[PDB]
């Protein structure tokens, strides 16, 4: 059970195949991408992203609040793809 | 203390990241698990972690410990 | 510095999420955020500033000391005194810090 994660980074687009049991960030690193991170536990915003399309399971995160969660921001280090999705990386700035 | 050994939390250790005790203090003493890692180096290079013994417990929950905090079995 | 604002915005939100508070002497707080931002601008990860390492490139990869570090996430133990429990003696009742108070630290 794997999904297609269309990552939109500053350097452009790049689609990867992430398993339903694999974190977006981890899957992205397996494809050879260079995504930002810090705690790798979902307690900060360094890996912050934004889901334009699709859905993800980031129940393990704890930094982002409701308002931010509803906006579409996600912590790629603890996010599981719940279906085919499109995520924008390097979005910490747009967070606050 | 090698990767794989099943340790037991003998010392009192309070945490706040437990899935069933989020943001609230909870003592792990009495819990048993296995050493998932012994942080000391990263691909040869030296690491400076003061809570090396990483132990994974029931389901999705792990925690770092100081050697004297855990006991071999 | 743009990175500075990001580290400031983080610290402020994190303190509120973890119910922690900044030191009753914001000067200490500003100094940590200044270090975090610096490290982040260099390595890419806000590596704990109030410490000495023999290989910062590796530390960042191990992540143990990437703010918020393991001791802080697991035991709310912030060695830099950045994040404190309301219980803490050095604790103050502020979770926000004036950008100006930070800029004045960069001037050193
Ligand atoms: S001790 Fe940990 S929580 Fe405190 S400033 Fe350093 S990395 Fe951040
Ligand atoms: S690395 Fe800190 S929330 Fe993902």
């Amino acid at each position: 059970a794997s999904y297609t994660v269309k990552l939109i980074t500053p350097d452009g687009e790049s689609s990867i195949e992430c398993s339903d049991d694999t974190y977006i960030l981890d899957a992205a690193e397996e494809a050879g991408l260079e995504l930002p991170y810090s705690c790798r536990a979902g307690a900060c915003s360094t890996c912050a992203g934004k889901i334009t399309a699709g859905s993800v399971d980031q129940s393990d995160q704890s930094f982002l609040d409701d308002d931010q969660i509803e906006a579409g921001y996600v912590l790629t280090c603890v996010a599981y793809p719940t279906s085919d999705c499109t995520i924008e990386t390097h979005k910490e700035e747009d967070l606050y | 203390m090698n990767v794989g050994d099943r340790v037991r939390v003998t010392s009192s250790v309070v945490v706040y990241h437990h899935p069933e005790h989020a943001k609230t203090a909870f003592d792990l003493q009495g819990m048993e698990g296995e050493v998932a890692a012994v942080l000391t180096g990263w691909q040869g290079r030296p690491i400076s972690a003061n809570l090396p013994v990483l132990v994974k417990f029931e389901q999705a929950f792990k925690a770092h410990f100081r050697p004297d905090e855990v006991t071999l079995i | 510095a743009a990175t500075l604002a990001a580290m400031k915005n983080f610290a402020e939100q994190y303190a509120k999420r973890t119910d922690t508070y900044f030191c009753s002497d914001l000067s200490v707080t500003a100094v940590v955020i200044e270090g975090l931002a610096r490290h982040k601008e260099e390595l890419g990860s806000p590596l704990c500033p109030c410490r000495h390492y023999e290989d910062k490139e590796a530390e960042v990869k191990n992540t143990f000391w990437n703010c918020p570090c393991v001791p802080m996430r697991e035991r709310k133990e912030c060695h830099c005194m950045l994040f404190l429990t309301p219980d803490n003696d050095f604790a103050g009742d502020a979770q926000d810090i004036p950008m100006e108070t930070l800029e004045e630290k960069k001037a050193s």
